[PDB]
């Protein structure tokens, strides 16, 4: 309140009264995280009280990644993605080991449209889970089952192959530092991407022969043969 | 003829349009009605001042000229560099509202105009050989100039149900969701200006005057003469150029076919089925876009086998309609048949819905029209395969696989 | 030896009277739960349904009764109306009911103090089925063992009335259409009426008698299905009026065929309510064979939920849920 809102009339009060006793989580809730739009302190809030809707949380990270975005509109493309990079890793390492309060799979689809939205680095999304520590198989779970959805929001943004290449860059990092993965883990895994791959490959023979399509098999068949010598 | 006509006459005449009765037969029934009840000799009083008209054929062509706004498809394409002046002229809802209103009263009056016409033209058939100089040329003329009234009164009535139907009110999230959905047809070049939809009740004339017909009115202004901006702005002139502008784009028969695209824009799903269901019996110009539209309105409300059904029929007239041209020029990739590239856009959006059953349904037509493609064909079994292996049709799946013209993917 | 491995309900909600038939609101209510009627021997009761599939803070299912109405009768058929809105600033619960006593029962609620009910008469025989005319929810058909298929007001007004040849077993009005009027007969016969023209369009004639139970594709206008003598039958318009798939449902009769609301290749079907249990099947075309079976104690009606392809029977006091795999 003080660093976002200092100019607001009702703040001043609003600190004292913060200042004057020990709240409980109900009133902080109702009389400052809401009419203050909070998002962040919303978040902590419905985790700390234990309570957990799936929906709200959804709404909560959408919120912050939002305003995120909307508080660095001034700033350069690269800044912008490094703002949000920080946002996104600062609250993953607090949420990442409770599920119920960092819905994986809803972040990373909501953040693969930013990076399309704003034409990012299709690896910014792959690096942020892996800086919080999200396990590389659970994220290749998210982005297999992001894939094989079919969301027509890909097509209509004229980007089809932008999860593939997503989870070409996830798998490339992982065939470059197979540490990442639990050495007890890493023959199932490698396993794992092998028959996903295979997968992706015939999916993408399905389709209208493009330049970029055929860059995509490529890439795929050179990961492939690498995770062969890894097995 | 207007002075006789009953309520229940006029009901009878806008319940035949609404129902998609012949109004050329309503018309006969309604002028047999108002013969059985001539107590006051009218129509020996019409029949006298039709004898003082010399020409009632070129009178009645005048009428129907003057009341004709299709439209020959010259719109030319909006030069960028005088947008930034004038596209707030007329921007507000007072404007909207006072233009939208314009047009419901033209319609509903030029509707009146129509169905009168069309009892008289009925009327000047019965009286026959008898009454008019002009025998041999009044039947043949005539057989012209009624399915012409009958048109206009058809399309005026759209337009006065268009000018009168209310838009639905749609959920911010809904709409950029929809705007997503249709960005990935490329149907959407407009960037989603922060419309806070002001919470007023509009008509989906209203609508369409907002967010389309608003671009273009400045292209208008300069057009016709206006190149010195010194002109004085007269309300009378304006109001009345604004209106005819708007009645050529609400027309019909219009080739740009933006009023439905508007609709399907903004999710006005109930009534675009309305409108849709209204046009297609008597216009030719649209079909395969209405087919297209009304495909889509059938998939949002999950009923799947109907909205396919439309989109094959849709298919058939892929390479006449500019609107459907539109959804197909932008793959710079080699001779592929326009209707194998309109499928291939349709499979890709019922694959984001969801529906693997009507993708192999229309992946199985499209291979039909794939016939000289090797490499389209083998794309499209490679499809057939993954969504029958997906559904555990272990059978039909080997089938597909043993039909891949490709050994590399098969 | 194939153990039919019969599959437990996904979920199992205890009812405080007999279910005699169960239904999803088909329509948006607006409220984030799917509205669900049941109809028991003397109430109706309106809940809300909201599942762990829609619903990240739901562990399983939760199940809030919002409303019971008293009936009197013994319940047969439940239609929703399309107005019927739970978010609004003035919320509307609107449905109809068919009864014992072959009345149509017309209940509009405020969820608070103002609940009013219509009774409608003219059917001679018991009704069968009715629904709701979705676009416009002004007007009800109903389908009875009077041999008519008739349409009613709000009012309680007769509108139409067609003259079946046979009883008439079930009731649709198209997705899209305001105007058409699916119907059909006991004796294997579905006809589509247009209610402008107040003339049949067409007609399909199913392959076994008697047919029990159709159900118009809401995902596919194109599609119609059926359940007929021991067999579950589709249709693909306008291509033939003979039907594109013909297999067997139930050894000892079908009874219910529902498309799903989310997917146009997915329907069930109920077996005839045995003295011990129903069986229920649920289908997807590109296989031969049901991809879930379940059973229910005394299976009563059959409903599918709007957005999850999850199904729901009412048997003895208790509502069975099954989820299946899209």
């Amino acid at each position: 309140l003080t660093r976002q809102y200092s100019h607001h009339s009702t703040v001043g009060d609003a600190v004292s009264q913060l200042d004057s006793q020990l709240m409980d989580i109900t009133k902080m809730f109702g009389q400052y995280a809401d009419p203050f739009r909070l998002s962040e302190c919303k978040l902590a809030i419905i985790h700390c009280a234990g309570h957990s809707d799936p929906i709200l949380v959804q709404t909560l990270w959408q919120d912050i990644i939002d305003k995120e975005l909307s508080d660095s509109m001034g700033n350069s493309s690269v800044d912008r993605m490094q703002s949000l990079h920080l946002k996104i890793t600062s609250l993953g390492k607090i949420y990442a080991s409770t599920p119920r309060y960092f819905p994986l799979e809803f972040l990373v689809k909501y953040l693969e449209q930013q990076v399309c939205n704003f034409s990012w680095d299709a690896g910014f999304v792959t690096y942020t889970m892996q800086e919080i520590n999200v396990p590389v198989p659970k994220l290749l779970e998210v982005y297999d089952h992001l894939f094989k959805a079919r969301d027509p929001w890909w097509s209509r943004m004229k980007k089809p192959l932008h999860l593939l290449e997503s989870i070409y860059i996830l798998l490339s990092g992982y065939v470059q530092e197979p540490s990442k993965v639990p050495s007890y883990e890493r023959r199932r895994f490698t396993t794992l991407c092998l028959d996903a791959i295979s997968c992706y490959l015939v999916e993408l023979q399905s389709m209208d022969p493009a330049p970029a399509l055929l860059n995509t098999v490529s890439n795929f068949k050179s990961l492939q043969a690498k995770l062969e010598r890894l097995s | 003829i207007a002075d006789y006509i009953s309520e229940d006459m006029a009901y009878l005449m806008e319940s035949a349009c609404c129902h998609l009765q012949s109004p050329e037969r309503v018309a006969e029934q309604i002028l047999e009605d108002l013969i059985a009840n001539d107590i006051d000799n009218i129509m020996e009083n019409i029949q006298n001042k039709l004898q003082d008209t010399r020409n009632p054929i070129r009178a009645i062509g005048f009428l129907l000229q003057n009341m004709d706004y299709e439209t020959n498809a010259d719109m030319e394409q909006p030069q960028p560099n005088t947008r930034l002046n004038l596209s707030t002229l007329y921007g507000s809802i007072t404007a909207s509202s006072v233009v939208c209103q314009a047009i419901c009263k033209i319609s509903a009056t030029r509707f009146l105009i129509c169905r009168d016409l069309l009892i008289l033209q009925h009327l000047l058939l019965r009286l026959g050989d008898m009454a008019l100089i002009g025998a041999g040329q009044l039947l043949h003329s005539q057989q012209e100039l009624i399915p012409r009234a009958a048109q206009l009164l058809l399309s005026y009535y759209m337009i006065r149900w268009g000018s009168q139907c209310l838009a639905c009110a749609v959920p911010v999230d809904i709409l950029e969701s929809n705007l997503q959905h249709l960005s990935v047809l490329e149907l959407s070049d407009s960037q989603v200006e922060k419309r806070r939809y002001t919470s007023g009740i509009q008509t989906i004339v209203e609508l369409f005057f907002e967010d389309v017909a608003r671009k273009h009115f400045p292209h208008v202004f300069i057009q016709s003469g206006a190149s010195q901006l010194q002109e004085p702005l007269n309300w009378s002139d304006l109001i009345k150029r604004i209106t005819n502008y708007l009645l050529q784009l609400l027309w019909p028969s219009n080739p740009n076919f933006q009023f439905a695209e508007c609709l399907m824009r903004n999710c006005q799903y109930t009534q675009l089925q309305e409108y849709v269901r209204l046009l297609l019996p008597w216009c030719q110009v649209n079909v395969g876009s209405c087919h297209f539209m009304l495909a889509q309105c059938y998939l949002v409300a999950g009923e799947g086998h109907k909205a396919l059904d439309c989109f094959s029929q849709a298919a058939s007239e892929v390479e006449r309609e500019d609107f459907l041209e539109k959804l197909i020029r932008v793959e710079e990739g080699e001779s592929v048949s326009p209707r194998l590239q309109y499928y291939n856009r349709v499979l890709r959006l019922l694959e984001d819905v969801g529906l693997p059953e009507l993708v192999i349904q229309l992946a199985t037509i499209a291979i039909g029209e794939a016939s000289d493609d090797w490499r389209s064909q083998a794309a499209l079994r490679t499809r057939i395969f993954k969504h029958h292996l997906d559904m555990g049709h272990n059978n039909q799946a080997y089938d597909a696989l043993t039909q891949i013209p490709d050994p590399s993917r098969q | 030896m194939k153990q039919d491995s019969a599959s437990n309900a996904t979920y199992t909600v205890d009812c405080e009277d007999y279910v005699h038939v169960v239904e999803f609101n088909p329509f948006d209510s607006g409220e984030a739960g799917s509205l669900l009627a049941y109809g028991g021997i003397s109430y109706v009761v309106i809940a809300s349904c909201r599942f762990q599939e829609e619903d990240s803070t739901v562990e399983g299912i939760e199940f809030k009764t919002l409303k019971t109405f008293h009936h009197g009768e013994r319940v047969v058929a439940i239609a929703w109306s399309p107005e019927t809105r739970c978010d609004a600033l003035l919320p509307l619960l609107r449905f109809a009911t068919a009864a014992g006593d072959k009345k149509i029962r017309i209940f509009t609620s405020d969820f608070q103090d103002k609940n009013e009910y219509k009774v409608i008469e003219g059917h001679s025989g018991y009704i069968n089925d009715l629904v709701f005319c979705s676009p416009e929810g002004t007007d009800i058909a109903s389908v009875g063992d009077d041999h008519t298929c008739r349409i009613w007001d709000l009012d309680g007004k007769q509108i139409a009335m067609f003259i079946l040849r046979s009883p008439g077993m079930s009731v649709a009005w198209h997705p899209e259409g305001a105007f058409k009027l699916m119907v059909a007969e006991k004796t294997g016969t579905i006809r589509f009426y247009d209610l402008t023209t107040h003339q049949a369009i067409l007609s399909l004639e199913s392959v076994q008698v008697p047919l029990m139970s159709a159900d118009w594709c809401v995902r596919n206008t194109l599609r119609i299905g059926a359940v007929a003598g021991n067999d579950w039958i589709i249709w693909e318009m306008p291509r033939s009026s003979y039907p594109q798939d013909n297999k067997p449902a139930h050894a000892d009769r079908a009874r219910m065929f529902r498309w799903s609301k989310c997917n146009e290749n997915v329907f069930a079907t109920t077996g005839y309510p045995g003295k011990m249990k129903s069986q229920i099947a649920i289908h997807h075309l590109a296989h031969p064979q049901p991809i879930l079976i379940g059973t229910a104690p005394v299976g009563s009606g059959l409903s599918w939920h709007r957005r999850l392809p999850l199904c729901v029977v009412g048997g003895y006091r208790k509502l069975f849920f099954w989820l299946t795999e899209m």
